[PDB]
């Protein structure tokens, strides 16, 4: 997963497989994602953004 | 118009709030026929229970004064078998039985009633817990201080009518019941006589309902995640908050009703003024500011606890079945319960 | 609040001489009791600690 | 005389202007540092209530979904959050220790007339309001204060200046003039609104919709108003939704209390308003804390008494702990000055310092402030340590255990923790050898946090208990303490800080800390030096309810937030999903037992001064039994002053037949 | 002198009894006032009894003395102690005093402002947000269900959901039970709430 | 707490506490096992998720 953000930073957040990821302006991080189950997660941005 | 002041009234315009729920509303059943009837009928049933009881234990008393108490089982059972055939105690179980019936139709009646009417609407949370409790304060504080004088005038005549019966034949009114006194006293020495020096009584009376109405109606709605959440069981949840409610109201009430002892029965020193100039209200307020509370927490419990306490725990037990604590919760997104439904599922 | 005790000890010159206990204080000069009269009660406030400097 | 009764008036005259003059001169111009002090803690009241006040509306929006509070302004929220943290951090808990209790105790603990700057002690607490009213009270104020149903068309057209614009040039350039006057006349010095109501009435060809206010120019040409009452709330209609907008530009609101960048730096997001204020405001604050730090540290170092100018251990532990913030203060402040000035050259003149585009870091802001930010949180809890290491002893009548190790305990944690700010940090991107040290650093401050725990607990065995109200707070701060540094630690497993991070764990970690233990704390200074303060004693009664409902109201308050952050609730949000109305409604419950609790507070201080008598010392003047001749001494005295205070009571036996046959209402009599 | 002044001879004013045996009028600034000393026959004999077999001390029987108050906080004198704290501007010399009755006491004045104190939460709250009407005028007042179609039919919808309600797809949600059941009846021309609806019918239009 | 609680009031049991200064030497290192405990469990747990 490559991470970004278009204008401000926000956080790619999935509670259920405890995943935050913080999208910043300007960069491209890379992580690692791996779900080892058959789910379906939802999530809410964990940064404020406005 | 009428008089000096004049009532002005005013219209105003129409004004609404995206949600309808969570203030205040009037519940259908608040209405004076309702509250009263509900209140009277509380009150009435826990004064009867706590006279006899009262009445049981100061016979029991008496009677362990000239006897032996009982060594075991079977003593005790005689003993009680014996008690209740007493002369003196079929008496006081007639008399304090109409003592009840008084005060339970005029104090805890009103005190119910007027609880009732100043705290049926205050609505609590859907699917949570009713927060601002603050603004219940002020209600219960009003009920509290509105209804407190309403036991004195009873209590007086009680006492007057006790104290009566031990004068001599000559000094003796010889009041014919407890009911009797009550409706000679006005009309021979004044109404104010049922109503002087009554601080002690007013101000313990108000610390009594108080305590026992809001903490029972917090902790009823607070400590509800036990029997919500933790599948406690609800009516024991109940008992044990009533029991809390009840022995913090005999703790608070208890102080007060002290000033009794230390103005009049404590001994005077021989030729000073007296330590609290024969008022209430002093001595009350040198029991407020003094440092050991011990002091005059003496005597709680073979004095005051067992005459007060099982009454007003059996009050509250009665006041929660009739329905006197029950709040009407609604969802705030339902139909009612907001005028904004576009954002509900959105 | 003043002092706390007293004695009376024979230095070794042979004179008589009285040792009184001051009142004391864990290491708060605040809660320290300054006061003049042998009472327990906190009577004085100063609004200078250190009038003469 | 026949003048008596105005004479007596005179003598009032006269009166007031003395007292006047004896009050602006005690209490407005004083120097002194322990009036200064006091006023600090007046102070520190009314902002503690504004905190309060802002707590309250967070709570009542969080109540449940949907903003029954704000309804829907998302904006104003943000801006309510923002200040309720930098007013309860920079304004509630630095005024208390470094305002009231530093300046009242200091020149106590060091042997000082004065502070080295009585000059500087009372500019600093002159400049407090300001600050204090700018963080504030931006929930209130916007750059665009009308609200939503406010006919703006109704006054922005005398506004606007390009309408006359035409004349400006004839007004320098009159050749053409007459020319122009010669022009055909549509909309010179006039104004048409367009109809704003359909109207069918074929009897006219022109409907007239000015302002009703308007309508008139003989009453408004002399008013010394702008035309805004016209546009004010003249309107009935209104939309009671949520989803509708009450703030057309959405860009005025606040980037919270840590200034995230670009957003906090950028005028497309966090647009010119309440965020520059902050902006400067902090810097003020800033400043304002230079000159507070620079006369407490010359006190100490320059008008300390004779031996006690290097010897740290002596000094009562409070003293100590302040000292060392002051220090930490100093290193840290400017550092928050430099990235703070530079978010405001961001902001105006686009100088791109935090723009990535053409070089600029934006997590280079961050780095800079949490710099100075975890040293502050250090610097807010360390003096707090001092109250329960002075009162247990006090009260106990033993020395404190291990003072010594006590010491290099919170010193440690001082200068270790400038090497721990990026675990706030740790999800931002930085590369993981610094993630993994302010990883391994951060969970070592746990060991220095457990050598005073333990040292707390060994001070209160083997002693004389003298149990009293500030005891009793102190064991309530120290059980507040142990579960928020417990929790804090969790946040330090960086597998946990993934899921926790932003979210309500973190909120209810440093509630727990700060609203938990560093107020209990403040709260048991308050009563242990409430005859230093008020000159009075200190009513017990309302002082224990105080301690019930504070102390429950936080436990209730912020346990449940642990249970939303395991939930996964994220931070700064209005509106939630509808899984987390339970323990909302019981934080926000909790709040309000506080809120009780404040008030118990208040009552206990009016109730004190009603009582008006003159305070104690508990120890006699024995704070320690050193040697059995003290024991002997302090019991002599303890016993006669117990048989003072009972000489007006009855005897035991009295009291005992007096409540055994109290009873007197009996029915049949003759034996 | 003055008897309006003096408790013993003027009988309105209202001595307190918790303030026996203190007069802050008589203190001394700083206070140099012995009040306190040994106590004896109180419960302790000042007698010799410890070789006497033929008397046995009973504490139990003590007797009752006059109660002694806690020593009442010294109030100030407002025009002694502004003359005091008055100093000429250029007419003084820069100097304190070697005496010590130049130190400046705190003593205990008027009371009722610290009933505002008491009352500070509740006053500062009630100007936050009911002076202020902080967030807004509404949140604070009773709660009214709109009226009838008001302000218009996008908005409140009444007259449309009644007829969902009462349509054949109104009455098999109803029967799923997913649907709450209808909480207001279109009356002549106005809505009325039911009252297990748990809200205040609409405001009058006027 | 319980010994606290029962004994070490005036009333009950009070101690002539004559020690005047603290002699601790290594008790902090002694007690550190304890929170050295839980960082290790909490770096060995972090990092195998890791
Ligand atoms: C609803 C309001 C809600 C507000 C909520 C507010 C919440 C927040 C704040 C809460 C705290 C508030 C505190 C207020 C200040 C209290 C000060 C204080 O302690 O000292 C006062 C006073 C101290 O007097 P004192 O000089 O020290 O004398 C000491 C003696 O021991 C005792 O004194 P005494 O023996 O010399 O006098 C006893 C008093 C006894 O008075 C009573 O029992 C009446 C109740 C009020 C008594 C309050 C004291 C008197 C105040 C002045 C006059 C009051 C008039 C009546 C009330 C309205 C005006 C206030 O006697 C009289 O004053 C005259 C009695 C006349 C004979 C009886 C006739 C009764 C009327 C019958 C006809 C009309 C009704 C029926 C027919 C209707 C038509 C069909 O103490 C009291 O009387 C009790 C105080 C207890 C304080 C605890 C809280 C309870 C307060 C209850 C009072 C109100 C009762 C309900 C009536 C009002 C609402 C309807
Ligand atoms: C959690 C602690 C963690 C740290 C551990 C540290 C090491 C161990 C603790 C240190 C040693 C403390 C020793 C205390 C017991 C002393 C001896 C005794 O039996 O007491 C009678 C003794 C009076 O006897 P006396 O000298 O013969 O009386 C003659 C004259 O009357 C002179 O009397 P007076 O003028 O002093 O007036 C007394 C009057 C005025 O004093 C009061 O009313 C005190 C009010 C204190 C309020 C705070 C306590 C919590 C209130 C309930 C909240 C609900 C949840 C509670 C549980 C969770 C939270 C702790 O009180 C009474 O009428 C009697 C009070 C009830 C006595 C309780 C008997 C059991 C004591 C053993 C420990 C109990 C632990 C369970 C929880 C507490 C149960 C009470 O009372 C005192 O000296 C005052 C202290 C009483 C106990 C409370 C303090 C300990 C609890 C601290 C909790 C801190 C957190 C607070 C926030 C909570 C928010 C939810
Ligand atoms: C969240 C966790 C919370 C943890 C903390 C709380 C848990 C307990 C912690 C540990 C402390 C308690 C254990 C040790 C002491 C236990 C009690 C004891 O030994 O003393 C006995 C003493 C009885 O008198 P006595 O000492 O044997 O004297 C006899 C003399 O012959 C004649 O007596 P007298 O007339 O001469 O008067 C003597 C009276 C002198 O007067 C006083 O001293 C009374 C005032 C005491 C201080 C009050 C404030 C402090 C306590 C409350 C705040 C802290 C606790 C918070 C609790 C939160 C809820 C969990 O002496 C005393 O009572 C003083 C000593 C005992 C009380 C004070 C020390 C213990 C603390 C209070 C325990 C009871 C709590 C009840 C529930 C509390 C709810 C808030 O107390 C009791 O038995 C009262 C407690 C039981 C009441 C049961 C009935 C309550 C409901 C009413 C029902 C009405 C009838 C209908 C029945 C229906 C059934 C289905
Ligand atoms: C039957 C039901 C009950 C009905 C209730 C009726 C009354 C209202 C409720 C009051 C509360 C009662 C509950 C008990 C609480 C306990 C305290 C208590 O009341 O004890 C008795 C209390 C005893 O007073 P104390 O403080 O213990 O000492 C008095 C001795 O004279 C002291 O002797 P001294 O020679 O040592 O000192 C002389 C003078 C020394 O002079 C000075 O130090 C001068 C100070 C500088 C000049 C400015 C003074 C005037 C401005 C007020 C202060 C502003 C700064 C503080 C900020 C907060 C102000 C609230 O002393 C003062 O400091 C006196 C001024 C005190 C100012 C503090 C605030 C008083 C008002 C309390 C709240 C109630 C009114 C609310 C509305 C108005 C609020 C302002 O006596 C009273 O009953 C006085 C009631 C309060 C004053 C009257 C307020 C009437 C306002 C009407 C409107 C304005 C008209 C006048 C202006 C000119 C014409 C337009
Ligand atoms: C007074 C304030 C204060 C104090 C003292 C602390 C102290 C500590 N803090 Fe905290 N912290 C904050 C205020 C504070 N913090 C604030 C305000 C934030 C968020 C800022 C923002 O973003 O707005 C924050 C955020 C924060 C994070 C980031 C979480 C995230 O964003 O994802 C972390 C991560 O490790 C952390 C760790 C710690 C640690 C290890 C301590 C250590 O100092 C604690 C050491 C003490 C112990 C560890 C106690 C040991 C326990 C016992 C002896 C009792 C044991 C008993 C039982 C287990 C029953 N804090
Ligand atoms: C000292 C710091 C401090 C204190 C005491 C508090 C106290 C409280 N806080 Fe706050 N809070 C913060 C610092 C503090 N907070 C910070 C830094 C943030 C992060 C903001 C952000 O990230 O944007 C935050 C965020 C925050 C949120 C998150 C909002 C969101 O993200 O959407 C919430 C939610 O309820 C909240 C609630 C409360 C409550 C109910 C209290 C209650 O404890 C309040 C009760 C009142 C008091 C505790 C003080 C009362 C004062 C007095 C009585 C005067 C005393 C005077 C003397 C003793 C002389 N706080
Ligand atoms: C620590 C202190 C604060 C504690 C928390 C308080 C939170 C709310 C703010 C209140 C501040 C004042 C204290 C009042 C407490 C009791 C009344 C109360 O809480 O009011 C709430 C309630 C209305 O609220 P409700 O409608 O239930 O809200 C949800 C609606 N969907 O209203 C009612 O129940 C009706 C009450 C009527 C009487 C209220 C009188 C308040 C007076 C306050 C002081 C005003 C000072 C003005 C100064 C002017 C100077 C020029
Ligand atoms: C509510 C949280 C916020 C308030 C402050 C919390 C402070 C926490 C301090 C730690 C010690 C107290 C214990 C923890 C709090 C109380 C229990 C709780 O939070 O409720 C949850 C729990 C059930 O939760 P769970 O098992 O997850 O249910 C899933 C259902 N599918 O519920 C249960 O199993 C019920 C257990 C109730 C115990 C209450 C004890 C505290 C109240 C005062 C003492 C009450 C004494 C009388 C109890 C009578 C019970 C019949
Ligand atoms: Cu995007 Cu928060
Ligand atoms: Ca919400
Ligand atoms: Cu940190
Ligand atoms: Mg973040």
């Amino acid at each position: 997963l490559i991470t970004n953000s278009y204008d401000i930073v926000h956080s790619w957040f999935i509670p259920g497989l405890g995943i935050k990821l913080d999208c910043v302006p300007g960069r491209s991080t890379h992580h690692t994602f791996f779900i080892d189950n058959v789910g379906f997660y939802y999530g809410q941005c964990a940064e404020i953004c406005g | 118009m009428f008089f000096e002041l004049e009532d002005i009234k005013r219209r105003h315009s129409l004004y609404w709030d995206i949600y309808n729920v969570q203030g205040w509303v009037r519940r259908p059943d608040s209405t004076l026929y309702n509250n009263v009837k509900r209140g009277v009928t509380a009150g009435v049933v826990a004064s009867l229970v706590q006279e006899n009881i009262t009445a049981l234990v100061e016979n029991c008393k008496l009677l362990a004064t000239k006897y032996e108490k009982p060594q075991n089982l079977r003593q005790a059972a005689t003993f009680m078998k014996e008690v209740f055939k007493l002369e003196n105690y079929r008496k006081a179980v007639w008399n304090r039985s109409q003592y009840a019936l008084c005060i339970g139709t005029f104090d805890i009646g009103a005190r119910l009633a007027t609880f009732r009417w100043l705290n049926n609407g205050w609505q609590r949370v859907f699917a949570g817990f009713e927060f601002n409790f603050v603004r219940k304060i002020p209600t219960t504080m009003l009920a509290a201080l509105f209804t407190a004088p309403f036991s004195v005038p009873f209590e007086l005549a009680r006492m007057a009518y006790y104290g009566d019966k031990t004068f001599p034949k000559e000094l003796q009114r010889g009041y014919s019941s407890y009911l009797s006194a009550l409706a000679r006293i006005p009309f021979e020495e004044g109404p104010y006589f049922l109503f002087k020096n009554s601080f002690p009584l007013i101000i313990r009376n108000f610390f009594q309902t108080f305590t026992l109405f809001y903490t029972y109606d917090f902790l009823k709605d607070k400590a509800s995640f036990a029997w919500r959440v933790g599948e406690q069981n609800e009516y024991a949840c109940k008992m044990i908050i009533a029991g809390i409610s009840t022995y913090l109201a005999a703790v608070f009430s208890y102080p007060w009703m002290v000033t009794r002892e230390m103005v009049d029965f404590w001994p005077k020193v021989p030729g000073a003024p007296c330590t609290f100039n024969g008022n209430y209200r002093k001595a009350a307020v040198w029991i407020w500011y003094h440092e050991f509370s011990g002091n005059y927490f003496a005597g709680f419990f073979t004095k005051y606890f067992w005459k007060a306490s099982p009454g007003m725990f059996l009050t509250l037990m009665l006041a929660d079945k009739v329905g006197l604590f029950d709040q009407t919760t609604v969802d705030n997104f339902g139909g009612a319960g907001n005028n904004s439904w576009e954002d509900t599922f959105v | 609040q003043m002092f706390v005790a007293r004695q009376v000890v024979t230095n070794s010159k042979g004179e008589k001489v009285e040792v009184l206990w001051n009142a004391q204080c864990y290491e708060d000069i605040a809660q320290l009791n300054v006061g003049f009269a042998p009472v327990l009660e906190s009577v004085d406030y100063h609004w200078e600690i250190f009038l003469w400097a | 005389n026949y003048f008596y009764y105005l004479d007596r008036i005179k003598k009032l005259f006269t009166y007031l202007n003395d007292l006047r003059k004896h009050i602006l001169k005690k209490y407005v111009y004083t120097i002194n540092h322990k009036r200064i002090a006091i006023n600090y803690l007046y102070f520190s009241m009314v902002t503690g209530l504004s905190g309060a006040a802002l707590a309250t509306m967070i709570r009542l929006e969080l109540a449940h979904p949907g903003s029954p509070f704000f309804k829907g302004d998302s904006l104003r929220y943000l801006q309510v959050v923002t200040a309720h943290g930098l007013i309860m951090v920079f304004f509630v808990v630095v005024p208390i220790l470094f305002g009231g209790f530093a300046n009242f105790l200091i020149p106590y603990h060091v042997g000082s007339k004065d502070v080295a700057y009585p000059r500087l002690n009372s500019i600093g607490f002159w400049i407090q309001p300001c600050g204090y009213i700018l963080l504030a009270k931006i929930g209130f104020l916007r750059p665009q204060f009308w609200r939503y149903y406010d006919k703006t068309s109704f006054s922005f057209p005398f506004l606007e200046k390009m309408k006359y614009n035409q004349y400006k040039e004839y007004k320098n350039d009159y050749l053409f003039y007459l020319d122009f006057l010669k022009k055909e006349i549509t909309d010179d010095h006039s104004f048409f609104w367009k109809a704003r109501k359909v109207i069918k009435l074929p009897q006219y060809s022109v409907f007239s919709f000015v302002p009703l206010k308007l309508m008139m120019w003989k009453t408004m040409i002399n008013y010394p108003e702008s035309f805004w009452y016209a546009a004010s709330r003249v309107v009935q209609s209104r939309r009671k939704k949520v989803f509708v907008t009450k703030c057309s530009a959405r860009t005025l609101t606040t980037a919270g209390w840590t200034f995230i960048t670009p957003f906090s730096s950028n005028i497309k997001y966090t647009a010119v308003g309440s965020q520059d204020i902050l902006i400067l405001s902090v810097v003020f604050a800033g400043i304002s804390t230079t000159i507070s730090f620079t006369n407490l540290l010359i006190t100490r170092r320059t008008l300390a008494m004779p031996g006690l100018r290097h010897r740290r251990v002596l000094m009562p532990f409070v003293t100590i702990s302040i000292f060392l913030t002051l220090r930490m203060l100093a290193t840290i402040t400017p550092v928050l000055g430099a990235a703070v000035i530079m978010m405001a050259f961001d902001r105006h003149w686009q100088t791109t310092f935090f723009e990535y585009a053409y070089g600029g870091d934006p997590i280079l802001s961050q780095h800079l402030f949490w710099f100075f930010g975890h040293p502050e949180v250090y610097v807010l809890i360390i003096p707090t340590f001092g109250f329960i290491n002075m009162i247990v002893p006090h009260n106990n009548t033993r020395r404190v255990a291990s003072k010594h190790h006590m010491i290099w305990a919170i010193y440690v944690m001082a200068y270790m923790g400038y090497l721990v700010w990026g675990h706030h940090m740790y999800l931002v991107g930085l590369d993981h050898r610094s993630r993994t040290m302010y990883s391994t650093i951060t969970i070592m401050i746990s060991m220095p946090a457990t050598i005073k725990v333990v040292n707390w607990t060994l001070s209160l065995v083997n002693g004389a208990l003298k149990i009293d109200l500030p005891f009793l707070f102190s064991m309530s701060f120290l059980l507040l303490f142990l579960v928020a540094g417990f929790t804090g630690m969790w946040l330090s497993h960086v597998s946990l800080n993934v899921s926790m991070h932003d979210t309500f764990y973190v909120v209810a970690h440093f509630h727990i800390m700060l609203s938990g233990a560093a107020m209990t704390g403040i709260f048991s200074g308050i009563y242990y030096y409430f005859n230093a303060l008020f000159g009075v004693k200190y009513s017990r009664m309302f002082g224990y309810m105080h301690l019930i409902y504070y102390s429950g109201g936080q436990w209730v308050a912020f346990v449940p937030l642990f249970y939303l952050g395991f939930s996964g609730m994220p931070r700064r949000i209005h509106d939630y999903p509808v899984v987390f109305m339970g323990w909302h409604s019981m934080s926000t419950t909790g709040h309000f037992i506080t809120l009780v609790g404040i008030i118990f507070f208040f009552l206990m201080m009016f109730d004190s001064h009603i009582e008006r008598r003159a305070s104690t010392s508990t120890t006699l003047g024995l704070p320690r039994w050193y040697k059995r001749i003290s024991y002997y001494i302090f019991k002599i005295r303890y016993l006669q002053h117990t048989k003072s205070k009972m000489n007006g009571i009855p005897g035991s036996t009295v009291r005992l037949m007096l409540i055994n046959r109290h009873f007197v209402e009996y029915e049949v009599y003759e034996k | 002198y003055d008897w309006r002044d003096d408790p013993k001879v003027n009988k309105d004013i209202e001595e307190d009894i918790r303030d026996r045996g203190w007069h802050p009028e008589t203190y001394d600034f700083p206070y140099t006032k012995k009040h306190d000393d040994w106590v004896f026959d109180v419960t302790m004999p000042s007698q010799n009894y410890q070789t006497d077999l033929t008397v046995n001390i009973h504490p139990e029987n003590k007797k009752m003395h006059v109660m002694k108050q806690v020593m009442r906080q010294s109030y100030w004198d407002a025009e002694h102690d502004m003359a005091h704290e008055y100093d000429y501007e250029s007419e003084d010399l820069d100097f304190q005093c070697e005496s010590f009755k130049s130190q400046h006491f705190r003593k205990k004045g008027p009371i009722s402002q610290y009933l505002i104190l008491g009352l500070l939460p509740i006053l500062y709250f009630g100007t936050e947000f009911f002076y202020n009407h902080y967030p807004d005028e509404d949140y604070w007042r009773v709660a009214h269900p709109p009226p009838l179609d008001y302000p218009d039919t996008d908005d409140t919808d009444d007259t449309e959901t009644f007829k969902d309600y009462k349509s054949f797809t109104g009455r098999r949600m109803v029967d799923t039970g997913i649907v709450d059941p209808l909480w207001y009846d279109i009356r002549e021309g106005k809505k009325v709430y039911y009252d297990w609806a748990g809200v205040n019918q609409p405001m009058e239009d006027i | 707490i319980l010994k606290v609680a029962r004994f070490r009031v005036l009333k009950m049991r009070p101690k002539i506490s004559t020690s005047y200064r603290p002699h601790g030497k290594w008790g902090d290192f002694l007690a550190c096992i304890i929170p050295l405990i839980w960082c290790i469990n909490i770096l060995t747990n972090s990092n195998l998720i890791l």
